[PDB]
RNA sequence: GGCGUAAAGCGCACGCAGGCGGUUUGUUAAGUCAGAUGUGAAAUCCCCGGGCUCAACCUGGGAACUGCAUCUGAUACUGGCAAGCUUGAGUCUCGUAGAGGGGGGUAGAAUUCCAGGUGUAGCGGUGAAAUGCGUAGAGAUCUGGAGGAAUACCGGUGGCGAAGGCGGCCCCCUGGACGAAGACUGACGCUCAGGUGCGAAAGCGUGGGGAGCAAACAGGAUUAGAUACCCUGGUAGUCCACGCCGUAAACGAUGUCGACUUGGAGGUUGUGCCGGCGUGGCUUCCGGAGCUAACGCGUUAAGUCGACCGCCUGGGGA
């Protein structure tokens, strides 16, 4: 990654003038059009060193969880998740999935036996009318834990985008002191990330930037 | 208040220049010069408080660069006071 | 009206510490100059720099070590409203000595530590720590 | 230790005494600091020992007696003195906005009354009524006049003023605030007990005025009762001039002044540059750190400091 494909997805392409958080003067540049400019020079060496932490996690066989929940970057999450070995979650977070994994334990549980009653003929002893219920449950848990049903375990490191939009899942695994990773944009706060990485994350085209270069570096770490 | 020509006049009579408006000398002659003019002016409107409490600042202003002099140089402070009849 | 320059000085530390401000400009005085000298001869501060010949201007570059500010309390002492005298024998210890005690003495102004030392009382200036 | 809401910021201001005081140099050494000398009685207290078989107790020596005076030094800070400096404060030039104040005049809308024209059995009021007004002609409607008070729209959590407060329009006299460039003085400052002044409405004194409104009062209702609520009237008073009173939930329940400390959504008035880029003031709302008991405050602080003032110390009594 460099500054010319960051200029050209739009990744100082941030929040308006009116939006921007007190804490991100350093990131920015100027103004034009009452729109702030992420500072491009100031993202580089900063993603690259993020980038590198996650190689180095990728060494240890360590885990890695894809945070993002917009309808415009599901499917881009969901993949950029599923072809990188590690688990997401890219629907309607349940907050206490961290700190309050006990119970989400038992429901996954659940989820799993429901989930292998698919391949299992069960819903045709049923009446035609509990297996509505049981593939709502299949629907439903699907949509909460589309990535984590074989997680086993808590997260090693958290990746996220647009930090604001899930300050519950950023706090939640701040409480246990795991390593974050954060999207996050103007109008959004580094206070509960240990790496902030300035950077549009509602353009979908940085999205997938982002996501790529990180599936790139962890892919790499996790080959030897 | 006091006419421009009026401030002009006091300046160049009591300022060691055409230029000379900060002086103490300066400052209190024009103080004077306007409670001489506002006595008049209180004379038929006993009743404007709003002003009379602008005229009491000047006063009290007169006052204390008065004391200022005194303090700084006993020569000038008699000469001022005895240039305009004050009678402290 | 301004009356304390010496605890507007130490205010203006202290509150670019809590803002997390890189450094503070403000009007210079010799014994401001004084005090930041104690203040970088014992490391609460990185550095000093005055600029100005008729109006000098004190700039004092602030330090924070791990993120956190380095100066954690720093308070006026003796005050134009009650002026604070010690004695040699009977000098301050600021954190039980952790901290240092600003005490311009006849020698000039130094720590509570160089006061004892050289065998000085003097006037309390402010409490670091 | 406190003072937004628990008790607590004087209603507001000016100001003497007092308290405090931006920056530079020299000098002094008063405060400050060092050392010494003298004194600080003994005892007591404390420490190290001694004697009563121990202890209490007695006892040797020391320390302490935190103080005062004198002397000799030191000069960083405060003070005195002398000279500077301009950034606090202030004066001058031009310009800006304002229901800032006093006095005088004028205008239109509306109410009441008086006169008249047209016209006839109602009007008015209420939850429903009645009191009341109207056949002596009301109400309605049209015209003329008298008079008093208040100034629709504009009008804006707009503006100005220390606070109280200030609202049509014009004029005369007049206070303050602010801004752009400069010019000038050179700490002349801040706060302020006592003191002085101002200070809503009601009220008081003297003399005017009196439309509307309306304490008191009267009547009609309501009601168990109704010295009220509602209705019909209606006098002080509200208006004016002068004097007095000196109090309001006189409130931001938040003293003044100065310095410093993330943001955002709106409105307001100057000045620079080509509707945009700035620059000074003000104002409304949310909110971060911080603070708070919480509510909340939050660059217009209730955050971090400094100067000074005022005030509080359980409830009642009071």
């Amino acid at each position: 990654v460099s500054m010319r494909d960051m200029l050209k997805a739009g990744v100082h392409f941030g929040h308006q003038t009116r939006y921007w958080n007190p804490k991100m003067k350093p990131f920015i540049f100027g103004a034009r059009n009452k729109v702030h400019i992420i500072n491009l020079e100031k993202t580089v060496p900063m993603f690259n060193e993020a980038l590198a932490e996650l190689n180095k996690i990728a060494s240890r066989k360590g885990k890695i969880l894809f945070v993002g929940t917009k309808r415009a970057a599901s499917e881009a999450v969901k993949d950029a998740a599923l072809s990188c070995d590690q688990f997401f979650v890219n629907h309607r977070w349940l907050g206490g999935m961290l700190t309050n994994w006990k119970t989400v334990r038992q429901s996954i549980k659940r989820l799993k036996d429901l989930e292998t009653q698919s391949q299992d003929g069960t819903f045709d002893k049923l009446t035609k009318k509990e297996a509505l219920m049981r593939t709502r449950e299949l629907e439903k848990l699907e949509n909460s834990l589309g990535g984590i049903k074989d997680m086993g375990g808590l997260p090693d490191a958290l990746f996220v985008i647009d930090a604001d939009h899930e300050h519950i899942a950023i706090k939640e695994a701040n409480n246990l002191g795991i390593p974050v990773f954060a999207i996050v944009d103007t109008n959004s706060d580094p206070d509960g990330v240990d790496f902030v990485i300035p950077g549009n994350d509602d353009a979908i085209r940085a999205v997938t930037l982002y996501l790529g270069a990180v599936a790139a570096t962890v892919r790499e770490g996790r080959s030897q | 208040s006091l006419s421009t020509e009026a401030t002009a006049k006091i300046v160049s009579e009591f300022g060691r220049d055409a230029n000379d408006t900060g002086s103490t000398e300066v400052q209190v002659a024009l103080l004077t010069a306007q409670i001489n003019h506002l006595q008049g002016h209180f004379a038929e409107h006993k009743k404007d408080h709003h002003s009379r409490r602008g005229l009491l600042r000047m006063v009290s202003q007169r006052r204390k660069l008065l004391d200022y002099l005194k303090r700084k140089d006993v020569a000038r402070y008699t000469q001022l006071i005895e240039r305009l009849g004050l009678r402290r | 009206s301004m009356q304390d320059p010496i605890a507007d000085m130490l205010t203006r530390i202290r509150n670019g510490q809590a803002a997390n401000k890189a450094a503070v400009t403000m009007p210079s005085s010799k014994l401001k100059v004084a005090i930041a000298n104690v203040l970088k001869e014992e490391g609460f501060i990185e550095d000093f720099k005055v600029e100005g010949d008729t109006k000098p201007e004190l700039e004092l570059t602030l330090k924070y070590f791990q993120g956190k500010a380095v100066v954690e309390s720093i308070q006026r002492v003796s005050r134009p409203g009650l002026r604070i005298y010690k004695r040699k024998d009977e000098l301050p210890k600021v954190m039980a000595g952790l901290g240092i005690a600003v005490v311009s003495t006849s020698k000039g102004v130094m720590t509570d530590r160089a006061a004892r030392q050289a065998g000085l009382g003097g006037e309390i200036i402010c409490y670091v720590a």
